[PDB]
């Protein structure tokens, strides 16, 4: 059961920098590539992630693609960057611009058939492939058109496995970027057609976790990078680590979406404390599902208390009870019973594992499906409004060659996503 | 938005008359001894009715077998 | 809407595969074929 | 004389591997599958042969099939510490899971596999002299167990009949769940269980948390515990073939006196001297003790309160030093008792066992050494509780049809739902209608 990773444009070369770092860190694969574990549990799955190369070495499945190659240069010029096979790498010669049309259209069906070989080459090459995991932001320019494109054709020729994607949105406070709205609502009209899952991410709720809860003085990218690294990490721990309940993507997607549309997550990761907080106090179940719920812990701006759970996951990793972790769930469904979707006689799923992350006893991942995900919706499609209404920028798109139609097909389609949260969200049994 | 104390974590034991998912079933119970009751009647009047629809019959074979006696 | 209306009026007519009534029956006709058979009153 | 064990997915595995470590470690059988050259010498015996075969030279090899379409359970028994035990052919493994899918693995998956498992099944089937029936082990809350358990328990029941297919089955607890789409699950394994199995055992995780926590003095169980306390019960219902007793019960026996009708075979189950090795020394375990134990509900390892219904009938399996006038004493008590009530069509409610091997005590084990022990298995009709939960948790989530485009996509026709929906109805009517008093019918 192998999965195949793409990471597309600055933040996903990033971010995919750290998290094969973490990989490789849990599984003692050195920056040379050769295996130096200590426990034949660390050798038994590493296919998962990893391919064999002759004479001990191992080279990660992973695809490089951006428009620029000033990012590959300082990924390659990074600690762990020789790992990563030279032919993975595609680059052009112009940059992005920041512009959707000209990521999707121009240098995308440019490139986009080399990168369609490299995927096909890794793909036919397992023994029985798992789904695809895809780093990218949705306001950026390559991460965007390119990305989606990549995906809309992925999707078109393996339409039976799973699609599933990590993706940074814009902070509705914190803009880098003047054009962002136009970006982030294409981005999301491909995605909500083409994905089969989606997490998203908003920077500041990462400063917000580095500030209260691990009260950094100086935080920096490397920080969220690491912290979504151990999250990205965390859910397929159960896929190649034994454990007393063993889960899967697949489980996971049929568990936690009633209704195909509604497959956008919230995530969490529950053990984060300071460093001169943890003498004071012992990792137990109570306290990591104490923090697990807490919204101080969730990394999007929407506040869980002001919509309700469809439905919810939970992994465990580490030596501990069963029965704690289901009298936990059960607690905290009935305490807290009006903030859970009335007409699903139990909301939340568990899962269990033997082996923690290093250099913890306990850990666990969640994955929720709440409706106040409409809230970062809702705040795009107003600045789109506000844009669009008077073809703030539009020439640079329209130049590019885009037809006015797909702007109001991709507004159309982002509001009835919002109408069909909002209507789950005031639902009754009647 | 609130876990509760951690004396309180515990499991509640079960209870299946306050357990809300099986109201219906007790319902169904109660209308189920008076359902009994009006069949039990019910089975009375037929059996009733089959006994005098026996007794007509048994008349008009007496009367059929006496007219084929008297005929010789 | 209207398909759960369908639904739910089927469910509510749905017969099961014993009954008190059948037994009743085929005892009271046992009965009197026990009676029939015996020799020494029953 | 002989019976053949099916284990289908995670939770059939885990119970497997307590299972075959109780049975090596009762008749003796080291984990490399020899005996110790001084057990040789004795008198002639055989009793393992119910459960292993001899090669010639010596080694034993066991009577069963592990079933799973993951990998990750299987590679942990192939890898793990009885590894020259089993058979490699005896471990099946597929590529992928049925993703709690019932209709993935029933339509889409284990189509593939059945025929590998069909194969094996009639290789066992071909070195047996006296086959006694099928033992089956599998959870009905997730996709592989429940689609592929019902496959394959539909193709054996064609194949070889009238044979019988004793099942143990993992139900969802009341309030403990783990997974959302449980009830779809259970529904439609129980639409396909109602027509291919002579009884079926139901076990909750719930209840065996609930005793671990009240006799044993555990704060924080795992599942090898419950695994453990399962294998002994299936060690005590088939010691009754295995060992000398007063009184014997063969496989078909259970069958005979617990099913007044043939859809009326869902069981409730019991084990008494549940009991941590400091308190079982300062109090006497007599057999009137543990009879008063077994009728306690904070005793079954079934979430469901008998007071609330009418018991059918009772096979009670007495294991250890145990004399007939003790039990037959202890069974006029409870018939005595005012909260113990039978139908009134069964007057002579009970079935009794007695065995002369004591339980066996495992290295690792929580249970205190005892020299008796009593396991009952019953029919109730209080078990209508647990199907009415499930089925109303149905009717809740198919209100909104939350979930069907999954299964639609995967293979099965919408139309599937409202069959199995109103068998389930149909079951529920048998059991309000056996239920019924006969009595006032004039
Ligand atoms: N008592 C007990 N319950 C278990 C065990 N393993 C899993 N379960 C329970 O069984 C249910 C999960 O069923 P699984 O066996 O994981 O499902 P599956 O057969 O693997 O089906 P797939 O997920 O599609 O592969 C949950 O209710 C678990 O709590 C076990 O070893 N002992
Ligand atoms: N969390 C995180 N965000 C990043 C990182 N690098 C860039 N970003 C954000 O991503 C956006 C810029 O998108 P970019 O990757 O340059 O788009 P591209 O030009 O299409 O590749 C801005 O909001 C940046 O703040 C990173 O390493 N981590
Ligand atoms: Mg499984």
């Amino acid at each position: 059961r192998e999965i195949v990773c793409v990471q597309a444009g600055q933040c996903g070369n990033q971010i995919g920098s750290k998290f094969w770092e973490v990989i490789s860190d849990e599984h003692g694969v050195d920056p040379t590539g050769t295996y130096q574990g200590d426990s034949d549990l660390q050798l038994e799955r590493i296919n998962v992630y990893f391919d064999e190369a002759t004479g001990g070495r191992y080279v990660p499945r992973s695809v490089l693609i951006d428009l620029e190659p000033g990012t590959m240069d300082s990924v390659r010029a990074g600690p762990y960057g020789q790992i990563f096979r030279p032919d993975n790498f595609i680059f052009g010669q112009s940059g992005a611009g920041n512009n959707w049309a000209k990521g999707h259209y121009t240098e995308g069906a440019e490139l986009i058939d080399s990168v369609l070989d490299v995927c096909c080459k890794e793909a036919e090459s397992c023994d029985c492939l798992q789904g695809f995991q895809i780093c990218h932001s949705l306001g950026g320019g390559t991460g965007s058109g390119m990305g989606t494109l990549l995906i809309s054709k992925l999707r078109e020729q393996y339409p039976d496995r799973i699609m599933m994607t990590f993706s940074i949105i814009p902070s509705p406070k914190v803009s880098d970027t003047v054009v962002e709205p136009y970006n982030t609502t294409l981005s999301v009209h491909q995605l909500v057609e083409n994905s089969d899952e989606s997490m998203c991410i908003d920077n500041e709720a990462l400063y917000d976790i580095c500030f209260r809860t691990l009260k950094l003085t100086t935080p920096t990218f490397g920080d969220l990078n690491h912290l979504v690294s151990a999250v990205v990490s965390g859910v397929t721990c159960c896929l190649r680590f034994p454990g007393q309940l063993n889960s899967d993507l697949r489980k996971l997607a049929v568990n936690l979406v009633p209704f195909p549309r509604l497959h956008f997550f919230m995530m969490g990761f529950a053990p984060l404390t300071s460093r001169g907080s943890q003498q004071y106090r012992g990792l137990s179940v109570p306290e990591l599902t104490q923090q697990m719920f807490d919204a101080k812990n969730m990394m999007q701006a929407a506040d869980p208390r002001h919509g309700r759970y469809l439905t919810a996951s939970a992994l465990f990793r580490g030596r501990m009870s069963t029965k704690e972790v289901d009298e936990q769930m059960l607690n905290v469904q009935n305490k807290n019973s009006s903030y859970f979707i009335e007409w699903i006689p139990n909301n939340i799923k568990s899962s269990v594992c033997d082996i923690p992350p290093k250099g913890l006893k306990m850990a666990v991942t969640f994955i929720g499906n709440n409706t106040c995900i409409q809230e970062m919706f809702r705040r795009v499609g107003e600045q789109f409004t506000l844009m669009f209404r008077r073809k703030a920028f539009l020439h640079w798109y329209t130049g590019e060659g885009m037809d006015e139609m797909e702007f109001t097909e991709a507004e159309s389609n982002m509001n009835d996503l919002v109408s069909e949260y909002q209507q789950y969200q005031d639902a009754t049994i009647e | 938005f609130t876990l509760g104390p951690l004396q309180d974590q515990s499991l509640p034991p079960y209870n299946d008359l306050e357990d809300p998912y099986l109201a219906p079933y007790w319902a169904r119970r109660e209308m189920l001894i008076r359902e009994t009751a009006e069949r039990r009647e019910e089975m009375r009047r037929q059996k009733r009715l089959e006994q005098h629809r026996r007794e007509v019959a048994r008349r008009r074979f007496e009367e059929r077998r006496q007219r084929e006696l008297e005929e010789l | 809407a209207e398909e759960n209306l369908k639904l739910l009026h089927r469910l509510e007519n749905v017969k099961p595969v014993y009954r008190l009534e059948k037994w009743e029956m085929e005892r009271d006709e046992n009965e009197i074929l026990v009676d029939r058979i015996s020799r020494y009153p029953y | 004389r002989e019976a053949i064990c099916i284990h289908i997915g995670q939770a059939g595995c885990q119970v497997g591997n307590a299972c075959w470590e109780l049975f090596c470690l009762e008749h003796g059988i080291q984990p490399d599958g020899a005996m110790p050259s001084d057990k040789t010498i004795g008198v002639e015996d055989d009793a393992f042969n119910t459960f292993f075969s001899e090669t010639g030279a010596g080694k034993h090899v066991p009577r069963a099939v592990f079933l799973d379409l993951e990998p990750t359970v299987v590679d942990e028994v192939r890898t793990g510490t009885y590894r020259q035990l089993f058979h490699p052919e005896q471990l099946i493994s597929g590529k992928e899971d049925a993703a709690n899918n019932y209709a993935r693995g029933h339509y889409t998956i284990g189509k593939e596999i059945v025929d590998l498992c069909l194969d094996r099944i009639r290789k066992l089937a071909d070195n047996c002299t006296g086959l006694q029936g099928f033992l089956v082990y599998h959870a009905v809350g997730g996709g592989t167990g429940s689609g592929l358990g019902a496959l394959l328990l539909e193709r054996l029941s064609v194949d070889y009949g009238k044979k019988s297919k004793l099942g143990y089955t993992v139900y969802p607890s009341p309030q403990v769940s783990t997974a959302v789409v449980e009830p779809y699950n259970s529904v439609l394994s129980t639409h396909s269980l109602l027509e291919h199995t002579d009884v079926a055992a139901m076990l909750d995780n719930e209840a065996i948390y609930d005793l671990t926590r009240r006799n044993l003095d555990i704060e924080r169980p795992t599942y090898t515990n419950l695994n453990r306390l399962i294998g002994q019960v299936v060690s005590s219902l088939t010691a009754s073939l295995r060992f000398d007793g007063a009184l014997n019960v063969d496989l078909t026996e259970f069958q005979t006196n617990l099913v007044p009708y043939p859809r009326i075979h869902f069981v409730l189950t019991s084990y008494a001297p549940v009991i941590s090795a400091e308190k079982a020394y300062h109090e006497q375990l007599s057999v009137s003790e543990i009879s008063n134990a077994v009728f306690e509900p904070a005793s079954m390892m079934t979430k469901c309160d008998p007071r609330h219904g009418k018991y059918m009938a009772c096979c009670l399996m007495y294991r250890g030093d145990v004399v007939p006038k003790d039990v037959n004493a202890a069974v006029a008590t409870i018939k005595t008792k005012r909260t113990i009530q039978f139908v009134d069509w069964s007057p002579t409610g009970f079935k009794c066992g007695i065995n002369y091997q004591p339980p066996t005590v495992v290295p690792g084990g929580d249970l205190a050494k005892v020299q008796r022990a009593v396991c009952m298995i019953a029919n109730s009709t209080a078990i209508a509780e647990v199907f009415a939960r499930i089925d109303h948790k149905f009717d809740l989530m198919y209100s909104k049809r939350a979930f069907v485009h999954w299964y639609v996509g995967e293979g099965m026709e919408e139309g599937e739902f409202s069959e199995a929906r109103e068998d389930l109805a149909a079951l529920e009517k048998d059991y309000e209608e056996v239920g019924a008093e006969s009595a006032d019918m004039d």
